[PDB]
This record gives C-alpha cells, structure tokens and sequence, in this order.
C-alpha cells in the first residue's frame, strides 16, 4: 500500500556562482503523508529549510516541496535526504548544478 | 471554458501522538484558494489567494464551522474502518477525498465528484450518473449499503448541481482576473560533455504557467522519442514552472538539432537550436 | 463551499 517517494534537488533559478538563490527539494508520489526531509551542505544538515503545506495529487499520492537560501560555489555539494516508510533507508539526492 | 470547484480532504490518525490531522484543501480551476488545517490551537478556514480576502467575516465563521464538523465526521470514519478491516488500533491511516464540481462555459455541470481512499486506495466513489456508488472492496459495500439506504448520492447530487455550481460562480466573479493568468515560458538550450564525441544537448523551459507544457527534440524533421531524456514539471517556489529534455547528440553536429517548445501561453511553439556564447 | 461529508 506504501508509494516510494520521486525526487527532485534543483534551484530556483539558472545557478551563478557567489550569486543568491534558493534550492528546492520537490517530493512526489509518496504514500503515507509521514515524510522527514533534510537538506544537507557539504554532508551536513542546513537549518533554515521552508516547508510546503502537503498536498495530494487526483492518484492519492502526496508531494511537498522544500527549500533554502543558498549561493552557489564551485565547491559545495548539496543534497536532499528523505526518510520515508516505502524505503528501508533514508534516500539521498545530490543537486546537479547543469539538471 | 470550463471551470471546477474542487476540495482535497484528508484525515491523518496518529495513535498516542495527539488527535487525527485534518485538512481540507479548496481549488478554483487548479489553484489553492482556501485552506483548513486542524493542526492549530483555535483553526480556522484561511484565505490561499487574495481574491478571497474579500470575503466576510459570516463566510470564514461558516466554513470553519463546517470543517471542524466535517473533522469530527473523518475521526470517527477512522474508527469505523479500522473495523471494518480488522485493524489494531496503534497503526496510522489516512482517509482521503475530492469533492467538487466541474462545470462548462453555459454553467452546466459536466462532471460531478465524490471520490474517498483509504490508504491511498480507492474506497468508493459517486458515479458519473450521479446517482449510483462504485465500491472498490468488502468494506465499502458496508458504506454503499448504507448510503443507498439514507438516500446519500440524492444529497450529494444537491450540493454538486446546487451550492457547487453557485459557488464556484461567487469565487470565479472574485478571482478571474488573477485565475486567466498564463507566463510563456522562457527557453534556452545548454551544452554538456559526454564520454569520447559525444555531448548533450538539455532545452529549458522557464517561468511559465500553467504546468501543462511540452518538449521535444527534432532531428531531420522528426521528433526523438528513444534517448531522449525529460524531467517531471517542477515549481519554481515562486508560482512558475520548469521543466526540461536532453538528448546526447554527436559533437559537431549540435546545429542539426531543434528544440520545440508547446504551451497555451504560446500562439506559435518556440524553436530553439544550441547557440555557442561568443 | 465544501459540503458536509456524512459518515461512512
């Protein structure tokens, strides 16, 4: 009865190195609501991060969308980390600057 | 066109954890216009879009009422389907529904829906005649036997060609201006390396709205279906959409590519090549 | 309007 969350870690606009922007972490097609989600920089957690009130999709599937303040660097790794009941463990999503 | 008038109802139990989560969500032609959320000390229904800010205290005073009713119907639906299941009482489960209207340019009604699930499961729904319920198991039957009986989809065909349609006309009065809004997108095309002569090709579509919208890649007149990649539509967070498609195409040959762009906000599909900065 | 949901 259990849907595997889809994601997606991508930012608000074309990124531009030193320049501000936001960095989303969109939820999709999961199932139960119950979802814990962290945004991490350089493998540790980002403490400012929004939430979307849930909301659920014509199939029953529920999807939220999270995001941060960020400038981009040539160097810094960011991902998303769901955890969620579908999955035996949490599920790490790294941002792709060019995706 | 057409229009609809829809709300998404959920009902969350958390056994030990405090009282069911409860949520009723309400759309006008797809955007979030109203919301009540129970998770609150003193909740109340809240506007979602500006237009609605108009609305009296009277209409806020109502609707809460109503959801707070509707709230304490959904937590002893909890109860009674986890009977009907056989179900311990320490597990959580969801309840789901969209009820709502669509109606076409002449006001008619063109389709009418009251649809629940259970765990993310069809339960049962109203039929398009709008007189008869589709149960999807054992434990709906239970609720179709007894909705028959009380003359439930009579009730529900009032309120669907009734206080729907009416007040889908009231919102749609107060929020078309906004609603119509369409932002073409914005597209450019990226340029990627690949292993050995190979590179990819990604076109972008940015800022638009609505979300429906469609990318494809052209070589010698015909669009590429296998190898070519996509993204489901994401938010931008800001009200706008994003989305692109990416080939791997061979180095050198980039210009023999064309990116098409469809969109309603669109009287022509834009065209777009890879163009090398200067 | 949201209608007033009977129970299952």
């Amino acid at each position: 009865i259990q849907k595997t969350p889809q994601i997606q870690v991508y930012s608000r606009h074309p990124p531009e190195n030193g320049k501000p922007n936001i960095l989303n972490c969109y939820v999709t097609q999961f199932h139960p609501p119950h979802i814990e989600i962290q945004m991490l920089k350089n493998g540790k957690k980002i403490p400012k991060v929004e939430m979307s009130d849930m909301s659920f999709s014509k199939d029953w599937s529920f999807y939220i969308l999270a995001h941060t303040e960020f400038t981009p660097t040539e160097t810094d790794t960011y991902a998303c980390r769901v955890k969620h009941d579908s999955m035996a463990e949490p599920k790490t999503v790294y941002w792709d600057r060019d995706m | 066109g057409p229009h609809s008038l829809r709300y998404f109802v959920t009902a969350v139990s958390r056994p030990g954890l405090g009282e069911p989560r409860y949520m009723e969500v309400g759309y006008v032609d797809d955007t979030e216009f109203v919301r009540f959320d129970s998770d609150a000390e003193n909740p109340r229904y809240e506007p979602r879009a500006r237009w609605m800010e108009q609305e009296g205290p009277e209409y806020w005073e109502r609707e809460t009422q109503k959801a707070k009713g509707n709230e304490q119907s959904f937590r002893v639906d909890l109860r009674t389907l986890l009977g009907y299941y056989n179900q311990s009482k320490g597990g959580s489960h969801t309840i789901q529904v969209i009820s709502g209207c669509e109606v076409g340019s002449d006001g008619r009604l063109l389709r009418g829906y009251q649809q629940y699930a259970y765990d993310g499961c069809d339960y049962i729904a109203l039929n398009e005649d709008l007189k008869t319920w589709t149960a999807a198991d054992m434990a709906a039957l239970i609720t179709k036997h007894k909705w028959e009986q009380a003359g439930e989809a009579e009730r529900l065909r009032a309120y669907l060609e009734g206080t729907c349609v009416e007040w889908l006309r009231r919102y749609l009065k107060n929020g078309n201006a906004t609603l119509l809004r369409t932002d073409s997108p914005k597209a450019h095309v990226t340029h990627h390396s690949r292993p050995e002569d190979k590179v990819t090709l990604r076109c972008w579509a940015l800022g638009f709205y609505p979300a429906d919208i469609t990318l494809t890649w052209q070589l010698n007149g015909e669009e590429l279906i296998q190898d070519m990649e996509l993204v489901e539509t994401r938010p931008a967070g800001d009200g706008t959409f994003q989305k692109w498609a990416s080939v791997v195409v061979p180095l050198g040959k980039e210009q023999y590519y064309t990116c098409h762009v469809y969109h309603q906000g669109l009287p022509e599909p834009l065209t777009l090549r890879w163009e090398p900065p200067p | 309007r949201a209608v007033i949901f009977a129970n299952i």
